[PDB]
RNA sequence: GGUGCAUGGUUGUCGUCAGCUCGUGUCGUGAGAUGUUGGGUUAAGUCCCGCAACGAGCGCAACCCUUAUCGUUAGUUACA
RNA sequence: GGCGAAGGCGAAAACUUAGGCCAUUACUGACGCUUAGGCUUGAAAGUGUGGGGAGCAAAUAGGAUUAGAUACCCUAGUAGUCCACACCGUAAACGAUAGAUACUAGCUGUCGGGGCGAUCCCCUCGGUAGUGAAGUUAACACAUUAAGUAUCUCGCCUGG
RNA sequence: AUUGGGCGUAAAGCAAGCGCAGGCGGAUUGAAAAGUCUGGUGUUAAAGGCAGCUGCUUAACAGUUGUAUGCAUUGGAAAC
């Protein structure tokens, strides 16, 4: 599809004889329909690292049902003292988030939600926090099933 | 029908008070003699469920693999089952990257097949030292791969004889979406296992009977009649 | 400090580059620079020649000319313009008594000729083609035809001082403790406004086991 | 899913 | 006439020691471990039973040459 | 190993006594948590009055160490090192976990009481210890003596 | 950092205890009246915001209409 890149961490490993250069790359894959995956790749060349990370992300796909581009109830993504709060938005207002969070939101499929990261700003931590937030949502039919009445009131 | 009781004389007993509360659903009373005792109704229901699933996957007509690394009695037993039931088997330590990855060992199985066809063609096309070296290579390859040579695609179903010592295999199976049945000894994690068989497996006297029952359950796929679960004769047991 | 594999495998595993001999220390230097003259002329003066190797055999004012080029369309070509000019120039540069009588015959799809691979890498380099795509193209063109191990190195600038990117790439089979590992090699000096880039390529021509002879 | 057949 | 504090090329060095990587998969939010991580053997990562790992590349050894043994083609400008 | 609010408390006693723990089927009935202020002690050293200096040893000296020996060892030696009065209140005064009421996987070792009842174990009320789930914490790691989720009151943190 | 942080090793638990006020605190019956909600009169000026109109070529802006934040206040609503 499109697969924007979000982080290009220039890193290396220092051993005897100096620092072997091997940088890391962050990618996120999605169909804009619910399926989401993310991938980390360390390599000494860019394109092979991108391919490896894309494959890894494609090997960890998962879908989420949609509520007209918004989230119907507040969720906060707990991740290593770095939490992102998600507050419901009206029926269509446009995207509002930080760059990595943004690309995450429009690749997931959503188009309107209030986002705010709390704490640090390490990209993978916000990625995991957003994953926790979106995963911990349950549909209204879910709570309908857990209760005797299975229907919208 | 099924689920006979009288012959199954030894089905309980477990190591000294290492049970986990996750198996407490299967221990109703309290035991004072440092052991455990299951309930026959639950194990008959589990046996029926296991029979249902194995007959379903036999109607699937897929591929099955057995694994085993603990006491050699179980090893030789599953070898027998392998030569009673056409199935792959493993006689040594389970190898990682076997079910979570296929190419890594598919290439090795293809190399073993290449060696097999080379040996089929070669009768006097090699020197002395290299012939013995290649025979030893064949032996080393079949030490881990000899049983597992009939699989050309990711396996549909396996079983687990001991969830404790082969936790690597059950974890790799749980990583993938394909199921697996386990001879669940008490204190094991039930969340990893999808079909639970609550019977003794550390002792061989129960493991042999359970293995024979599952072999009979899977043997119907060949139009080859069952051996036990309908025969009044008692099973054999010899140890010293 | 490493040894040259190409020179390592000469004399025992391949036919000779120049296997003639005459009286020594009387004129040997003259003839051994005169053959290098045509060697350099085919290696530099015609970038489209794609000559695989050079073979000169001199014997008392009688010389045979062995010329193997992957691209014959610029030595004979149309209206025979190239042959007369180059032969007259070579006759001027070697003497007016000998006979040339060159022979041309193509080799079997030289995707194992390291020399033309170095030529193509240069044609990329003076074209300012980036290293990565050029080396991928060369690796594809050498490997997809069907052959054994290759390894390529480039030494020098990449449009910038303080060289930080000069790597080694090997993607095949190449032993070094076995003379029975016949291989082809090329070293070339590409020219850029920033300097000279040394490109080296080794392409394995397979293992020649159970031969035990030099022809 | 018990229904691969 | 310059500047190896731009370069190619070649060479010294640790050292003819023996280690350095990669592919696939895994644990870890990450660095990174992972193979290479324990023991038996020499010069060795030489090999092997292992061990969430299976393999591949370089490393040396083999075929390369010389010498110490004999069979044979040749007995000359050496034997006589 | 046990008590002690903390530090600490080990030869033998008698005395005045202090706080627990366990069944409390008895009694009273919200009197229970905290408590900035105010008070109770306070490891060691030191201070000012009496014993003593047996050993010890800050300081001082002498002898070797290296260009250097105010330190590294040996000889002695200065008060103090205890028992009584009045101080001084600082400790890495450490479980680096403020003080109480809940609940939550297990497993093992260990002290007291009750009945059981030779020691050996079966339970209960408790304290003292490791192991180790979910769960939590950045990680180390914590866990029935929470750093888990709760809640209450006093203090502290907003860069060296 | 109430809403929206912490105090084991990153800055941070007073070395502890006895401990006034001060904040809390098992359960019920009944009256309650300080909070909690329903009611309007006084306001809370107007302007300023918020929305709708009117006009200067629309806008700037000006005006118009209502819009609310707080205490009296008299009925009542009974769990905290």
């Amino acid at each position: 599809f499109e697969e924007r890149i979000v982080k290009l961490k220039r890193i290396s490993k220092t051993t005897k004889g100096g620092r072997n250069m091997r940088f890391s790359v962050l990618v996120v894959v999605g169909n804009r329909k619910g399926k989401i995956g993310y991938g980390i790749a360390k390599a000494l060349e860019v394109p092979n690292a991108i391919k490896k990370a894309i494959k890894a992300a494609h090997n960890s796909l998962h879908t989420i049902e949609i509520h007209k581009g918004s989230i119907y109830h507040e969720v906060i993504g707990r991740s290593g003292a770095s939490r992102v709060l998600l507050k419901p938005a009206p029926q269509g207002t446009g995207i509002i988030a930080g760059g990595a969070i943004r690309a995450i939101i429009e690749l997931a499929g959503y188009s309107d939600i209030y986002t705010k990261n709390l704490g640090r700003n390490t990209p993978i931590n916000m990625i995991h926090a957003t994953m926790d937030g979106i995963l911990k949502q349950l549909s209204p039919r879910r709570v309908a099933i857990l209760r005797n009445k299975n229907l919208n009131e | 029908s099924l689920a006979k009781l009288g012959e199954m004389r030894t089905h309980v007993g477990m190591v000294k008070r290492y049970w986990n509360p996750k198996m407490g659903f299967f221990i109703e009373p309290e035991r004072k003699h440092n052991n455990d005792h299951f309930v026959l109704e639950l194990q008959r229901q589990s046996l029926q469920t296991a029979y249902n699933y194995v007959k379903e996957v036999a109607q699937n007509n897929g591929q099955i693999l057995f694994v085993g690394t603990k006491n050699d009695y179980v090893k030789k037993l599953v070898n027998n089952i392998a030569k009673r039931v056409d199935v792959a088997f493993i006689t040594q330590r389970w190898l990682g990257g076997t079910l979570t990855n296929f190419k890594t060992l598919s290439i090795s199985i293809n190399k073993l097949n290449k060696l097999v066809e080379k040996q089929a063609e070669n009768a006097a096309d090699l020197t002395k030292k290299e012939n013995l070296m290649l025979s030893r290579e064949i032996e080393r390859l079949e030490k881990f791969f000899g049983g597992v040579k009939s699989l050309k695609r990711l396996p549909n179903l396996l079983i687990v004889d001991d969830p404790v010592y082969e936790k690597n295999a059950v974890a790799e199976a749980n990583i993938l979406r394909i199921p697996v049945v386990a001879l669940c000894n008490t204190n094991t994690n039930p969340e990893l296992v999808d079909f639970i068989i609550p019977a003794n497996n550390h002792q061989p006297q129960s493991t042999c009977l359970l293995m024979n029952l599952l072999a009979d359950a899977v043997a119907e796929a060949k139009a080859m009649p069952t051996m036990f679960a309908y025969k009044p004769d008692e099973e054999i047991q010899i140890e010293i | 400090q490493k040894v040259n594999s190409n020179g390592l495998r000469f004399g025992i595993n391949k036919n000779w580059i120049s296997r003639w001999t005459a009286n020594s220390h009387a004129q040997t230097a003259k003839w051994l620079i005169e053959d290098e003259k045509i060697r350099n002329l085919f290696f530099v003066n015609y970038r489209n020649a794609q000559v695989s190797n050079v073979e000169i055999e001199r014997t008392q004012a009688t010389v045979d000319v062995f010329v193997y080029a992957a691209q014959p369309a610029f030595l004979i070509g149309s209206e025979n313009k190239n042959i007369q000019k180059i032969t007259k120039q070579i006759k001027q540069i070697i003497g007016r008594t000998t006979n040339l009588d060159l022979t041309i015959n193509e080799i079997g799809s030289p995707m194992l000729s390291a020399r033309i691979i170095a030529r193509d890498l240069a044609n990329a380099i003076e074209a300012r083609v980036p290293l990565r795509t050029a080396m991928r193209q060369s690796l594809i063109k050498v490997l997809k035809a069907g052959a054994n191990g290759i390894k390529v190195l480039v030494s020098g600038r990449l449009n910038g001082a303080e060289i930080a990117r000069d790597k080694m790439y090997i993607e095949g089979n190449m032993p070094l403790s076995t003379l029975r590992a016949d291989i082809d090699y090329a070293l070339e000096k590409a020219q850029t406004t920033y300097g000279v880039i040394g490109v080296k390529v080794w392409i394995n021509r397979g293992m020649i086991y159970t031969k035990g002879l030099n022809r | 899913m018990g229904n691969f057949d």
